[PDB]
């Protein structure tokens, strides 16, 4: 038997219960990009990884990278994730006349963070993804035969919600009061809003001056170092093979 | 015309110049000018010169000039404005400056002016590793350049300091160039296969001599060669001609088709020669090497025809005939200060031809029929010496060590092996173990008096460094 | 009195055709590098402007009266 | 030797969708999308030169 | 331009006569024509629009549906 969560999970309860334990994730925020603690690269806010920032804003578990999180062995605390957020966010380029200690002078110029802790709550999509991943993960062979999915989900639901409210009401006022009392913060938002839809000479001069430029004309940039990584992989494979011989 | 255009342009009202500039750009890029490419005074040159004689008051985009100069032989007219706009840009804007610099660097690269290219790219970069790598590439130190480029990429991965895209492309391109200079073909082949680089793939595949013997392998390479043939270039035409020669050798083609292919290649080479500046620049050297390659292609075709026809009847008399041509070939070499890739190409081509000869002559014997091995040994030794003079680490040693296994021990091959062994003494520090082991015992010294005398002299000189004064004294006294 | 664009102006005026000026300057740079090495290693001191000879036909430089101090 | 057919199919997702950008598909976008589809099905040669315009006209008609 | 290496790279590097890249000296630009295309089609099928009004023939929700239709 395992202790079951309360009806409404709050950051206070989770942070107090699991105090003294390592956080699940650490994220550093910069002016225009972010990264994790052990990540050497970076992610742009305009890249596909904006979903993680959206989930952080909404305090929801990111089910879309569940398999990646599993591969890394990230810890869960009653199905939630504790995340630490570090806030680092808070001449004449392309001129040949600039000086630099490694360059000749040139004759045309005269001469030379706040920290935060947050909690992300689970959702139904997360459980769906968990069961789906278990269905296609080899260990019978497979880790979970589909025909047992309903029983497994029933047992998980039984463990998650051990107590319900099974007391009948006698009139409409009692039902109204019960509905009012049981309201949930995550399901009490509001309905969304309807969806809605001098220098010209300088710009034209620049556009004219960039005529027939193959690459810069189209723009008028997210490096990933894929060729370098391919070279590294091939070099490692060749060296390892040479080890045998 | 070039005297009249500025005077008439001076009379145009300042408010109407942009319309005439746009019209001039439209007229310069017309498609009917291609019926005038070969005539030397052509209208493109005159219009460009007239426009550039009044550059500040008449502006033409840099890349229009760059595109037209390469096709209509107006190189220096474009260089004038391109490197005058770097000193004093017409418009204050980063994009315009970057585009002008890109066009200028492209022209420098096409004309073969290496030093100006490096000097221009070193005043433009932001990282210090890029500067150091370019400087080390300037003095032909490829290992250090590769290491600096790797360090630059690794430090850029962090992302703390922003960079541009041009440096990002430069790192990869010049890493590949340095890898080519260091003879790292084994990994470049797989890199090109993964990246879908057809020309690099052909360059790598051409370096494997045995790969071209299998019928399936050459049937495969034919598809790639035909795929890269809708944009003919001199190198692609050379590869096509080589494939045609291989097909002819195996009675799958008539000599007439081979001759037609060679004629097309020669015509394209002449056309490309006619588009360069009249006076001999650094861009003419590869074309001369290509001319020599075509001549030797025809010579090798004659070799194959005569060999097959005469050996069809088992007549072992044509060795003397082949000796004359081989001796003639022994005197057509590049200059010592030429690019190393040229020597690589020469060695590979001669190895292919000698392999053909050896394959034809081996099936007949079961002395006179072991000349390909001697020629290969000679050319490999010469290339090793040249590579040593280029200060290439381990390339000379690698070439001298890859010749360990060679059959048909003969007087010529034995003498070449002894010369190679005498060449093993590089006079480099920290090589005492090899010298001591050689001194312990190395073959026999009964071959010839001068060879043993020079071996003893080398032994004494080696002992001199270790401090064995009397030992070396006795050694070279003997 | 003396700005920094006098020699460049003279030699731009001496070559109406630009290819000639480009080739001349390319030669002149290498020749000046060689002369610099020569004068710097041997301790040659009094290099007055009337001791630098420039060949307008090629771009060669000959420093006359070069003795060690 | 071999052609890596898996390096061009991945290019399909680089270009934005019509809903994402707000531009009605035209000859350029259709031409960009054509090649990965051909490579996926095994059409090594590619497509005929004058198919993008036909596709654009068909889309407008639909 | 064939080979797959790329074009316009400012690094250290040809046919006899390359083809001229496409360009446009001045005009509306594709970014405007592509956005006006849908309004043009709506005008075509709608029968005709009176003077003093155009462009706003579909609500924001229907344009997204139409674009999704085209993509699919």
């Amino acid at each position: 038997t395992f202790d079951a969560p309360p009806y409404v999970i709050t950051p206070e309860y989770i942070l107090k219960k699991f105090a003294g334990h390592p956080p699940s994730l650490i994220v550093h925020l910069y002016q225009n990009h972010f990264r994790f603690d052990q990540q050497e690269g970076m992610f742009q806010y305009k890249s596909p990884m904006r979903i993680f920032i959206e989930h952080l804003r909404n305090r929801t578990v990111p089910h879309e990278i569940m398999e990646y999180l599993i591969q890394g062995g990230v810890p869960f605390y009653e199905g939630c994730l504790i995340v630490q957020v570090f806030d680092h966010r808070t001449t004449v380029p392309f001129s040949i006349h600039n000086h630099n200690p490694y360059i000749t002078p040139s004759p045309y110029v005269p001469y030379p963070p706040t920290v935060y802790t947050v909690v992300l709550m689970p959702t139904a999509q997360a459980l769906h993804t968990d069961l789906l991943l278990k269905t296609v993960t080899p260990r019978d062979h497979m880790e979970l035969d589909p025909k047992n999915i309903y029983e497994v989900e029933a047992k998980i639901l039984l463990a998650t919600y051990p107590k319900l409210d099974l007391e009948p009401t006698k009139n409409a006022e009692e039902t109204i009061a019960k509905l009012e009392k049981l309201a949930h913060p995550e399901h009490s938002h509001k309905p969304p809003e309807p969806k809605v839809r001098d220098e010209a000479l300088a710009a034209e001069q620049e556009r004219y001056m960039l005529t027939l430029d193959e690459r810069l004309s189209s723009k008028l940039w997210e490096p990933r170092f894929e060729r370098f990584k391919l070279i590294e992989n091939i070099k490692q494979e060749h060296a390892e093979k040479k080890e045998q011989e | 015309w070039v005297a009249l255009f500025p005077m008439f342009w001076s009379a145009v009202p300042k408010e109407d110049r942009p319309d005439l500039e746009r019209g001039l750009v439209t007229l310069l890029t017309k498609d009917y000018h291609s019926r005038q490419m070969d005539k030397r005074p052509n209208v493109v040159q005159s219009l460009m010169a007239g426009a550039v004689k009044t550059w500040p008051h008449c502006k033409i985009p840099p890349h229009v000039l760059k595109f037209e100069a390469k096709t209509y032989d107006a190189w220096y007219t474009a260089l004038h404005q391109l490197e005058n706009a770097a000193i004093k840009p017409e418009i204050d804007s980063a994009a315009v400056r970057e585009s002008n610099l890109d066009a200028l660097v492209d022209l420098y690269s096409t004309l073969g002016e290496d030093d100006l290219f490096y000097g221009t790219w070193r005043r433009r970069c932001q990282f210090v590793e890029t500067n150091a790598g370019l400087s080390y590439e300037q003095h032909g130190m490829w290992e250090k350049a590769q290491r600096m480029y790797e360090s630059a990429q690794i430090k850029a991965r962090t992302g703390v300091i922003p960079f541009s895209e041009a440096e990002y492309m430069l790192w990869e391109d010049h890493w590949v160039l340095c890898a080519q200079k260091l003879q790292q073909w084994e990994i470049l082949q797989d890199f090109a296969k993964h990246e879908n680089f057809q020309d690099l793939l052909l360059e790598c595949a051409w370096r494997n001599t045995e790969y071209w013997q299998n019928q399936e392998n050459r049937d495969q390479l034919d598809t790639v060669i035909k795929g890269v043939m809708d944009a003919p270039t001199p190198r692609r035409y050379f590869f096509q001609a080589f494939m045609s020669l291989l097909k002819l050798h195996n009675k799958q083609e008539t000599p007439q088709d081979f001759n037609r292919v060679v004629d097309e290649a020669i015509q394209l080479s002449i056309r490309k020669w006619h588009q360069l500046p009249k006076r001999l620049t650094a861009a003419h050297v590869p074309l001369l090497q290509n001319f020599q390659q075509l001549v030797e292609l025809h010579d090798a075709s004659v070799i194959c025809q005569s060999l097959a026809q005469t050996n069809a009847s088992n007549l072992d008399v044509k060795s003397g005939e082949l000796k004359l041509l081989l001796g003639s070939w022994r005197d057509r070499l590049p200059n010592m200060w030429d690019d190393i890739v040229a020597w690589q190409d020469l060695v590979t081509w001669r190895q292919h031809v000698f392999g053909l000869i050896n394959a034809t002559y081996l099936q007949l014997i079961p002395s006179f029929a072991y000349r390909g091995y001697h020629e290969t040994a000679w050319i490999i030794n010469r290339f090793a010496h040249v590579a040593r003079k280029h200060a290439l680490p381990e390339v000379c040693i690698s070439q001298l060590s890859r010749i360990y296994t060679l059959p048909n021990i003969e007087i010529q091959e034995a003498f070449l092996k002894l010369r190679e062994q005498a060449k093993c003494h590089y006079q480099n520090p920290d090589e005492l173990t090899s010298g001591l082991d050689v001194i312990n015992n190395t073959n026999l010294n009964y071959f010839s008096a001068p060879q043993k005398a020079e071996f003893y002299t080398l032994k004494g000189m080696f002992l001199e460094k270790l401090g064995q004064k009397e030992e070396a004294d006795t050694a070279f006294g003997t | 009195f003396v700005d920094h664009t006098i020699v460049l102006e003279y030699f731009q005026g001496a070559y109406p055709n630009f290819a000639d000026f480009w080739l001349f300057r390319r030669r002149f740079s290498y020749q000046l590098a060689a002369l610099t090495f020569m004068t710097y290693t041997m301790h040659i001191d009094k290099r007055y402007p009337h001791k630098m000879n420039i060949a307008r036909g090629s771009g060669n430089i000959w420093g006359s009266e070069a003795v060690s101090y | 030797l071999k052609m890596n057919f898996d390096l061009e199919i991945r290019k399909r997702y680089a270009q934005p969708l019509a809903v994402e950008s707000g531009e009605f598909p035209d000859t350029s976008n259709i031409e960009s999308r054509m090649l990965p589809f051909c490579y996926e099905a095994g059409l090594s040669s590619g497509h005929a030169p004058d198919a993008a315009q036909f596709m654009s006209i068909a889309t407008e008609t639909f | 331009n064939i080979g797959g290496a790329g074009s316009g790279r400012p690094t250290y590097t040809q046919p006899a006569l390359p083809k001229t890249p496409a360009f446009q000296l001045e005009g509306e630009g594709e970014r405007v024509l592509n956005k006006k295309k849908l309004d043009e089609l709506v005008r075509q099928v709608c029968g005709g629009t009176a003077e003093g009004q155009d462009g706003n023939m579909l609500t924001p929700e229907v344009e997204e549906s139409v674009l999704n239709m085209a993509d699919a």
